[PDB]
Parts: C-alpha cells; structure tokens; sequence
C-alpha cells in the first residue's frame, strides 16, 4: 500500500560522473521484493536490478544497489549514450506499486 | 526463449469493458511464478493492476477490484484483462509480465495504445 | 384468482431451496478440498496409530525424527500445499517448485504404499473418496443451520456437534426429537439440506451396502 | 364369524386413503400448472439476482426500464397467462392473441437464454421439471392436513408453514416430534400423504442421488 | 467363556422373531383373504358412490332396488361366500352351488366392469391387489402389539387406531414420537413388524414411485 | 487460513468412525460365530416346539431321553464346540475327534432333516444365514453404545435392552425420541452405528422384501 | 368459410340426461373465440347456457349450471351439451354459435329440435 | 343478469319507410357487447349488427345502429321482402341474455 | 355313476397311528358336499369320525379331535383318515361316505375291517 | 350331541303286517336332517328315508316316514324276505350321530 | 513318518522382532494336536513359549506374553513365532514339537541357534 | 507355574547297574500330563516316557515310570554307552513346565 518517491523525478550529468538515484518508500519495505527497472522511452520496460544487489544478465557490472528499511539506492560509476533512460523502483509490501522515475536525460 | 505476446483493441466507448489479450510462448501459464497485467500512464507512470498464476488463483490492485477482474485460456496458453466501465483515466498503455521470484517481471511485453 | 397471490408467496419459500442446494453441488465438484480431506483423515489414524506408543516413545523426541521415513508421512496431506499459498502469495515462487514435488513424493508413497494394504480390494479408496463429498456435503448443511440457528434464543442447536448432529440424523433419514430448527428459517433450509444429505448419504450407504455382501 | 364385522370396519378406513392418494394423481398430472411453477421460480431468482443492487439502483426508475430485454424477463412466469383468464372471459378474444404470442417469445426467451448456463444441457430441466409435481403434491398434502388440522383446538399443527413442515418431514421419511395430527382425521389422511409424498420425493431424491454422482 | 451365557440369551429373543415373522408369511400366502378385501374396499367406494345421493335418494326405497342391476353389485365382495360357510355347514350344499354362481357372476360384472375404467391402464389392479398384503402386514402388525400393549397400565397405546398408527408409522420407516411399546415385549416384537411392515411397505412405494413418472 | 484448525478438528471425529465402522466389519466376516447363532435360534424354536408339551411330558424324566433321536438336535448347536475348548486346552485332543464326529452328524442331521419343511429350497437359509450377520452387527453396536452410556448418570440408555432398542431402531432407519446418546461420545459412535446398521439392516430387507413378493 | 354442424336426439324422458354434440369444420376449437350452447324456446325466446373454449375452461348460465355441465372432442374437433333431469320447460330448439369478439355468434349452426 | 325489452315486440310498416326498433336495457351497459341478430323463422339465427356501430360482412348498408348507457336501435331506412324478419339483441355485463324480438311484419 | 372306493391297512399296534385311503371315481371331492369317515363298530354301531368337503375346511366328532384329523389328495382324487394312538375300542369297520344334502350319506364304499 | 333311541333295539312281526320303528332322540331336532338307512348285515349301509318323508330312488312307495320335535317314525305296511335289514336313524343338530338301530327279525 | 522341519535366522540386535520359520511334512496342523515353540537356554535348560493348534487358537508363556505372537501359514502347513524386543536372556536353541496326547511333544525338529 | 527338581542335576554309574532317576514337582501334579524326554547333547529333544507308564515307539522295554502325586521315576535295570543322555521331565497343571535334567554320564 506504501508510496514510493524516485528522487530526482528528473536529473542530469555526464559522461564519467557517478550517477546515483534514490528510492525512499513511505515506509518499511522487505530487502528482497525491492527491484530496479530500466525503460529506454518509446521501448519496452527490462528489469535491471533485482533483490537490491544482484543484477540482470545482460547488466553491466558497472552498476550496484544499496538499500535497507526505507531507502535504496541504484547507484553506478559512469554513464554513456546507453544510460539515458527512466529508472523504474517498485516493491511488494502490502500489494504492489511503482515508483515516479528516477529519469536520466 | 520465454516471450510473452501482448495483443488486444484500443479504443472504446466510456462504461464500456475492455478484453485484452495476451499469448506467451517458449513457457506455461500453469507451470511457476505469476502473470501481471501492468499498465503505463500517458505520465509514463506504472500501474499494476492484477495476477493470475500457475495454479489459477488470483489478486488485483484494490482500487480498480470493484471494478475488474482476470482470466487465463488454460489449453491455448494465454489470460485475459477485463475492465468495466472504462473513463477517461484508464487511457494508457498495456504491458503483460511474468512475475518472477520475489515478484520482478523477467519477460515485457512489447506493448499496446489504448484510447479513451 | 386470490389464491395465486398466496399460492406464489409459497413459490418464493421453494425457490430458495433451489440455490442452497444448487450451491451444495458448487462445493462438492471441486477435484480438491475433496481429494484433500480423504489424504488428511488416513494420516490422523496415523497420528494415534504410530504417534500413540506408551509414555516412553512419546518421550524421546530423538525416535520420531528417528524414523526420517514416517516424519515425511505423518505431517499433513494439503496443509503442506496450504503453506504454498501464503508463499505464491510472497512470490517465493522459486520454493513453490521444490514443495510440489513433496507433494508429489507424498501421494506415490501414501497412495502406493497405503494400497500395500488394499491388497484385500481395489475399491479400498472408490469407499472414502465417496465417503469424504458425502461428509463434506452433511458438513455445509450442519453450517448452514449453524449460522441460522447458533444465535437464535430458546434454540435447541447450539455447538457445532448439535448442529452437526442434526445434520447426520436428518441426512441419514433417522430424525430424533432432539436436534430441530427453532426459527422457520432453520426448517427452511433444512428441507434443502435432507433433500441433499438424504440423496448423498444414500449413495454412500449404497456402496456400503454392496461391500458388505462380499 | 364376529370378526367381520370388526375386520370391515377397517377395510372402510383403509379406503379413503385409496382416494386420498388417487386424488394426489390428478393434481400432479397436470402439464400445466407443474410447468409454471418452474418458470416461476427461476425468476424469483432475478427477482434477487438483477433487482438486488444496492440503494442507487433502487432508486433510478429510468435504470430498471432503462434495460428492457430484462423487464420481459423479470416479469412473472404465467402471471401474465394468469390475466389471459380475465381476458378471455371479458370476450376480448382479440387481444388474447397478442398475449399468447409474449408467452411464446418469453418460453423460447428463457428457455433458451438459461440453457446458456453451461456444463449440463438437456440435464439440468429434467431436474426442477420434476422437483415440481414432488413438491406440488406436498403442498396438497400439506394442505390436505391443513384444512383438518387448523381448526382443531390444541393441535401442534397451525400455520401453513406447521403444516407444510409436517408434510416434508413426513415425506422425507424424516418425521420428528412436534409435527403430528391431533384430530385422529388428520393422522387418517396422514397415512395417504406419506403413501405419497414418499413415494414420489424419492422418484425425486432417486435423480438427485444420481446427479450428484458428478 | 461366561458370556456365552450371556450371549445365548439374547438368542433366544432374537429367535423368536424369527417365527413372528415366519408366521407372518403363513398369513399373506392366502391367494383368499388378500383377494377378499381388495373386492371389499372397490365397493365400499360404492357404497359412498352411489348410494350418497341427497335425502331424497336415500329415502325412496323403490329407487336403489329399482336398480336391479346394482343391488347385486353394491352387496359385498366375499360376505355373499362368508355366509357359504355357515350354510355348508348345515349341509345345505344344494343351495350353496347357486350362490356359487353368484360370486362367479360377480367377479365377472365388477372385474372386467370395473377394468373399463381401467381404460387408463392395464395395472389398475396389479396395484390395490399388492396394496392389500401390504396393508393385511400391517394389519397383523398392529394387532400383535395391540394384544401385547392394550391391557398394559401406562401404555401410549390404546385403541386399534393408535396400535394401528405405530404399526404404519413404523412401517412408513417414519416412527414418530408418540406410538411406542411401553413393555419391552411390545418392543420385542416390535423389531418384527418393522422387519415385515418396511421391506413391504417398501415393495408398495416401489410400484407406487414407478407409477408415478408416467 | 484459521478455518484449517477449525475444519481439520472435525476431520478427527469424522475419521474415528472411519474406524468403528471398519471394525465393525471384522467382526461379522467370521464364518463362525455367524454360522453358530442361525444353528442356535433354530433349535430354540424346538426348545419350546417339542419340550412344550403340557405338565405331563415336562414330568416324565424317561420321555424326552425316550426319543433319543431329538436329544441330540436339542441340545446346542456350538455349545458342544464351546466345550471342544476347555478339552483342546486340556490336552484331551483324543477326545476331540470323536466330538468333531458330533457336529458333523449334527450338521447333516439337522441341515438336511430341515430342509425338509417343504416348499422352499435353497431359499429358505440364505434368509437367516444372513438374518445372522445383520443382527450380529447391530448387537456390535448397541455394545459399542452400551459401554459408552450405561455408567452415565442422566442418560435414558440403561439395561442392554434400550441400548439394543436403541440401536434397532436407529439402524432400521426408524429412531423414536427416548434411545438417544447423552454423552457426545455415544452420539459420535451413534454416526458409525447406523452408518453401518442400515447399510445391513437394508441388505437384510432386500431379501425380506423380493422373498416377500410371494 | 368456416361452419358449425349440430346434431343430436329430439326426444327423452323427464329425468334423463340430454346429450347434444355439434362438429365444428374449417376452424378448430382451440384456436380463439368462444363455443356456445344458446337454444331457442317455443316462445321463439333465446337463453344462452354456456360456453366452452379455445383453451378449454367453460362457464354456464347462473340458473341451469346446478343442473348442467359441457365439454369437447378435442381430437375430432367436436363440443358436447350435458343437461341433467330435463323437464317440460326444456323443450325448445338448440344451437352451437362461434363466440366472436366482445361475444358475438358470428356463425349459427342450422338447428335441432327436442321434445320433452 | 338484466333484462332485455325489444319494442315494439310486434310490429308493421312497408317499402319505402324508415323502419326502426328499440332496445331498452332495464340497466346500464357497454357499447361494445351490444349486438343485433337478425332470425327468418324457420331457418337459423343470423348476426346482423356488432359492436353497436358496425356490421356483418352479408348485410347492406342500409341498416345503421345508433345505442348508448340504456338504449340503442336497429334503424334502416327502407324495407324489403327480405327485411321480414324477427330481429334479436343481447348485452353482455353480468352474464348474457338476450330480447323478446322487434319482430317485423 | 358316484362311487367311493375304501382301501387300507386292517391291523395295528396300540399307539401307533391309523391311516386310511379311499378314492372316489365319476365325481370330485371339490364339486359339492361333504365327504366322511363314519366307522361301524363291532357292535355293528355307527359312529360318524368327521369330514372334509368339496372346498377343503373339515370338522370331526367332538370326542376324537384331540386325537385325529383329515386330509384330501386333490389331485388324485382321495381323501385321507389319520387316527393317532389306536387303542382297542378303535376295533371297528371302516366306511367313507358322500354326504349329500341335509348331511345323508347317499352313498357308501364297501367297507373295511380294521382290527386292533 | 343329542343321543339316539332307535327302540325297539330288536323286533320281530310276520309278513303281511304294518311294521313300525320308532327314533326318539333326546333333543330336539330338526325336520330336515333326519334321515332313515338300512343295513343287510354282512353288506353296506344304504340310505334309505331322507328328511323324513322322501324316500331314495330304489325305495319301495310302501314306506312312510312320520316324526317332529323328538319323535320320528319309520313306519310301513307290509313286510318281505328283504325288510329283514337293521334300520338306522341319524340326525345333525349340533354335531352328527346315529342310533342303536331298531333291529328287524 | 510325520517330521518338523525347524529353520530360521540366528543372529539380531536387540529391541528387534525375531521370525522363526517351521515346516511340517506328511501331517497338517489343521487336524489335531497342537504346536509349540519350546526353546533351550544356553544351560541346557528348556522353556516352552507357546502354541497354535489344529483349528488356530493359541496361548503362549505366562511371563512372555506381554512380548510375543503366534501364527501360521494355513496353505504352505508351517506356523511363526514371532518375539518383540529379544535381549540378551533369548539367547538359545529353538524347537519346534507337535504336541500330542496331554501334551507330550512326540515329534521333535533338529533345531536352529540363535545368538544375541 | 510350578517347579520342577530333577535330581540329581548330575550323576554317574555303569553298564549293569539299575539307573535311577527323580522328577520332585514342588506342587502336586496328573499322573497324566507327566512325561519323560530323553536328550542327547547336539541332536534334538526326543519323547522317551509318556503319560507316566507308558513308553515311546522307538524305546527299550528295559525302561519304566514311577510316580504318583508329588514325586515320579525314569528308574531302568542296565545302562549302555547309548543312554548317556540328558533326561528331562515336564508337567502341566496350570501352565507348561520343565526341569533340571537328570544328567547321566
Ligand atoms: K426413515
Ligand atoms: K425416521
Ligand atoms: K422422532
Ligand atoms: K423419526
């Protein structure tokens, strides 16, 4: 039932800078149930990062999550041309919901 | 090879019910995990509305419940999103999934525009 | 012409039976909660059957475990597919695959090896699966006046087992003095459990009846 | 040779419930009123089912009307036959033609429309086609007490519901013990209702057992 | 070994229905009596028939004689041949071939008469015919508790009727709440009657339920 | 989820009888004690045919042993046999042969002899011969009640008879309202009892109602 | 096109029953409509008995119905008059006319004369 | 139930005059069940006039009926040969009757 | 044509039961009448024993039913006598006898001599 | 069960004379039952009277039966070398019985 | 020429059932006398357990009861003994005897050791 | 139920002398049930004296039983090398008994 809050709605920077964003559910969530898509606009959605930590097979190692209780991050090191797309965060507590977008231009 | 195929109309008349339609192949509906029928906003917003599984049972978004509900084509392998009395919020695009573990759809749709 | 306005008030009273008994068939057609029931009452002889040596087996918890070949069996029947659902429900649906096959080790062994001692007939199975639909049925009944005659005042139907008792004797044809629907609405209903319990509990006592003479 | 006397005073008794049970007969063979108390009744059921939505469709006259492929439907079975009589007999023998063509269209309407509720065809019909003359023949039993029953001073048996209980219970084989004839009469025609009511309640209870072994 | 003691008595009881039984069959096997009282009772159906007219038919005696063609009819059944008895008796046997012929006239007029209003069915017969031994049974049921119950103190049972009741009641498998052996012997053979009584009564509702879907 | 305690808690009482009914079939699928009690009630009829002759044949000691021929048939039946048990257990195997030759005289003597009572051949032992396990079971039962109702206090069930009585009328489908369980626990039982009773007792008027259609 | 025949005795003794029966050709006596038993007495008066029809139910004149009763030949398309202990005041003439709209013989058979 | 009284029961005229006959209804009645039979003695009855105002399928229009709550008449206009003949009413409101005859000579 | 044809044993020992067989030719023990068992004792006395008759119901001398009784062979055409525990007073002639209207022997079979 | 008094027990006569017998029961009886037999020692018995009066088919007119209430009488006319016979008298009240026979010498 | 025929195991560890297995040839043990299972300690000595008989009934040793079990093999003619929970002191020699007359074994199998 | 002494536990003798044995049941016994079994060490049991005076098939007439109430003998008149055997006697009263074994050597 929680809400979730993909701050920065929107956000910049360029190319080499370690780009982060942040997840912060309204409340409490479950370190499992919390995953991370990627959506490249005008595609489809593709899942990027899962259970926190681990990530997709066809991710980068570049990337890395880091989360607990009310807040997850989607962390990474370096951008490119391929990064530029909304990253998605969305849990399962009571039921299940999604997050504003934590897009990338 | 697992592919979900989602399919359907796009365009309706208010109080009117919506019937999509979604095939999956390389997999079954029946064997594990669970099928979502995730709607994106005009806002690029998410919006999950509700599951069957493997086993049939299954959940919707509280909200829209008193007014959907779901189905499955056991034999054909597909399931069914049906939505009464759609308004004007309800204009979005579709997006079938299967639910991986600890729920975290693995497979897309590729998609479909629905008009209101 | 006046009579049709009292002679359909009456049409209405038989109407309703007609659902409460349709519903009862909604409630015995499913391959489940059916096939559930029987798998759950084999073991429970077991659990006083194995689980009942004096107070000195019932002691040593290291000889229960011991025997890592029964623990498997004297556990449930469904009640370890219930667990399944408050997990499909957390999407562990990883461990869902690995509890189906429990389930389905646990009906080759008991089915199996329970017809180890069916040896005597083949229909050592046809009895209860029927006897379990026609229980069950009896069941809903004794439930459905439960709820319609529980909280009425000065009602001789009180536990579930007054009520459940009512229920037998009326399905079984045998009827006392004792258990009866105090509100109209209980004997209302009632008429639709007999017409079902009766037509159920017949069907049982059939085959009953058939393997007796053998 | 005295017992002749004593034996055919019985033979008298005896014989009523000859009658008692042949009238039973010509009350149940009638393709008429057996075949419109089922039509009846599988509407009593819309009656509940499309007129039962909460307090905002009970109050929206234009939506009720608004769906006029149900009104038809909703409407009575044969209480619309029923007005044929006032009709016929007021010589308006021209507008008894239009009604017998909305009677056709409703039978073929439902008949139909209602075989659509799937998995049994030609099998569920049969079904309350026959609970019909069962439970007609009840009724005049009932009845058949009732009429020698209410009047009687302190006698258990009052309400048609009492008298109607009696009559199931009797019927049923179930039988208890607040339901019983004071007036020895009652107990008289008692014993050709249960020669009945039996009878036919299991011809009914016979497709029931059956039926419910699916 | 002391329960065979015991054990034995209880034999002894459970004997001796087997021959209140036993005779009950030597009591139905008379191809007589049993085709006495069904010829009875079809005219005591007469006897309220015909002979019921207003009091202005049941005053002119000029007119039932006038119907000579009737008197014959509306006579007895067996009661012409009862009298046989005490007339072969006193060896009267000159006049006992005429009234021989008379009982042969008789079943010729009644039987096939009657089976013309059997236009209906070709078992209008088969039925009465077996409802007499049915009721004959209970008849002798009834009157073995009637002896064994009547003179008893506080005994529910009484009359003819009300040991007539219980013996239906208890035939009908209904048994209700009121009709019941006060002396255990009663009760003894009590678990005849019902043996006999239901399995019977049972053949009875057996042709009555088939005939009644037609 | 809560209703699983709820609902397998009844699964406990529901499989009990599972038990009482299954037992109750281990004890009438003995070819003895079955074949011992129809040989036994069969001689007690003569216990009362031959030896009921007025006070002067119940006075001469020398006629009785004067028949030396009916003295052996009214004796036992297995009682003869019961004591082959204190012999065997005795060592005295050589005297039990010569004992063995008894009832093997006995057998073709009364077995044969018997079935001399015309009109019925072949037709007339299947009946007691089952008679037997039927009544055998409902003794069973009233046991099983009788153990489980006669200690209680306030409980209408005392002397084997009314738990006999009881167990009759419950399994001939007929059931009054004065034998009936006060302790749940004879109730519970009860279920089993009749469960198995009518099944029986049916099968026992199957034969009682098609020989009856003689 | 269609036509009532009527046929019957002309003669009896007071007491006994009378038994007129009148065929129906090019209709049927289940259709709509009414059937009447309307006779004609010496006086050239006319008293209409009863009716049965279409469906079968039948009603009679307030006065004659303790005394009389009708029915039909469903199968050969005939309608049967039934009066019991006919008196001298019965004698009359007899007719069976169609029961048209609002009541209304529309169709008169030729006639039958019976004496008392 | 009511009664009927067809005036004059006997009656003259000849071709050429407006012959007319009355019914009077000792009660009310209903302009719909009102109808006029017409008889040649001998022969059968004959409908001739239903529903107050209009006529059989064999009868000239000649004839005109003209009737309300107590009365009603048979009016025509010219007689003939045929015309002689014993012309009957009925009504229908409790049950049904019928009249004495405007017999015509 | 009627004729009754006695036959049987003649000579017993105390005790031990009579039985006694005569048929009957140009008639039949179920047309009418009664038929008996009238002895003649030495004493050339006539004591009638009993009879059963042409439906089959017998009766026998009030004083020697607590120790006979009476049989028919339907088919052949026979009747039977049984007399239990013959003593000496029993020495006798034995007849059987159409009891023709009114009870009157109308004929009667030649006789046999029993001796005790 | 009323007993029989065929007196006399014994009795002669010559040929020629009125032979008389007389049965005299000590009851009542009834005018039908009472029959008369004749018996030729060494022979079988032989109806002979029936219901007092009639006489059997192969029976000489000259016999005449006389009797009601208790007395009862077998009377003739003349004798032969036939009538020497034992002649017996049987009745039927409550059971049936036969008399000592008025033996003919 | 009758003859047991004595076979078995021989060697178990403790709180386990021990299964003796005897034959018998050129008899039945449906006809008469009874069969036992009498056993012989380590010192020689000789204990008697049980025995089954001709019909089927049996009874075993007082002290042993409470931990053993007889049966046989109607078809195949041999009877088991069975013991639960064999410790140290069942450590013996097996025989099995037909008892004859007052109990007498007339007939002894050769015998099988078994150690614990 | 009862004991039994079979004395002596042991013994010796020789060839010629009459060898004699003692079954001491400490209760009282059947003159019957009371029977002798003779043993030789590694073979089988084998019957030798049953039911007090009478012997086995197979068995010596030089053999005989004396006993009576609480005290019974296997009493002989001549051993040989074949005898060396252990003898035993058991009863049966209330239950099935055995003893000691009368030892030979
Ligand atoms: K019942
Ligand atoms: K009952
Ligand atoms: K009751
Ligand atoms: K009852």
């Amino acid at each position: 039932q929680i809400v979730l809050t993909q701050s920065p709605a929107i956000m910049s920077a360029s190319l080499g800078d370690r780009v982060t964003m942040t997840c912060t559910a309204s409340s409490s969530v479950s370190s499992s149930y919390l995953h991370w898509y990627q959506q490249k606009p005008g595609s489809s959605p593709k899942l990027w990062i899962y259970s926190t930590s681990n990530l997709a097979s066809g991710v980068p190692a570049r990337f890395s999550g880091s989360g607990s209780g009310t807040s997850y991050s989607l962390t990474i090191s370096s951008m490119e041309a391929e990064d530029a797309a909304t990253y998605y965060c969305h849990q399962f507590h009571r039921s299940l919901t999604f997050g504003s977008g934590t897009k990338l231009e | 090879d697992v592919q979900l195929q989602e399919s359907g109309p796009g365009l309706v008349k208010p109080s009117q019910s919506l019937s999509l339609t979604c095939t999956v192949t390389g997999y079954s509906i029946t064997n594990n995990y669970a099928w979502n029928w995730i709607r994106q906003f005009p806002g690029n917003k998410l919006e999950w509305m509700g599951y069957i599984n493997y086993s049939g049972t299954t959940s919707y978004n509280p909200s829209l419940k008193s007014r959907i509900s779901i189905t499955r084509d056991t034999s054909k392998n597909q399931f069914f999103l049906q939505l009464n009395s759609v308004t004007t919020e309800d204009t979005a695009t579709y997006f079938c999934v299967r639910g991986y573990d600890y729920f975290a759809m693995d497979y897309w749709g590729q998609g479909t525009s629905v008009t209101v | 012409h006046p009579l049709v306005e009292l002679g359909v008030s009456y049409a209405a009273l038989l109407s309703v039976i007609v659902v409460v008994v349709e519903y009862t068939m909604q409630l015995s057609g499913e391959y489940l909660v059916r096939l559930y029931l029987v798998d759950l009452i084999l073991v429970i002889i077991l659990w006083a059957d194995y689980a009942y040596r004096a107070y000195k087996s019932g002691d040593p918890a290291g000889y229960v475990k011991k025997t890592l070949y029964e623990i498997p069996a004297l556990v449930p029947a469904g009640l370890l597919a219930l667990i399944e659902g408050h997990l499909a429900g957390l999407g562990l649906f990883r461990l869902v695959r690995l509890l189906r096959f429990l389930r389905i080790l646990l009906i080759i062994s008991r089915g199996s090896k329970f017809l180890s001692a069916i040896a005597d007939a083949a229909d050592k199975i046809r009895f209860y699966h029927l006897f379990g639909a026609v229980m069950l049925t009896v069941l809903y009944g004794a439930f459905a006046i439960y709820i319609v005659e529980y909280p009425d005042p000065n009602s001789s139907i009180k536990s579930v087992f007054d009520a459940l008792w009512w229920a037998v004797v009326t399905a079984t044809t045998v009827g006392y003095g004792d258990v009866v629907p105090a509100t109209p609405i209980g004997k209302v209903i009632g008429i639709a459990v007999m017409l079902t319990g009766i037509s159920a509990l017949t069907l049982l006592i059939g085959t009953v009846s058939n393997m007796f003479q053998k």
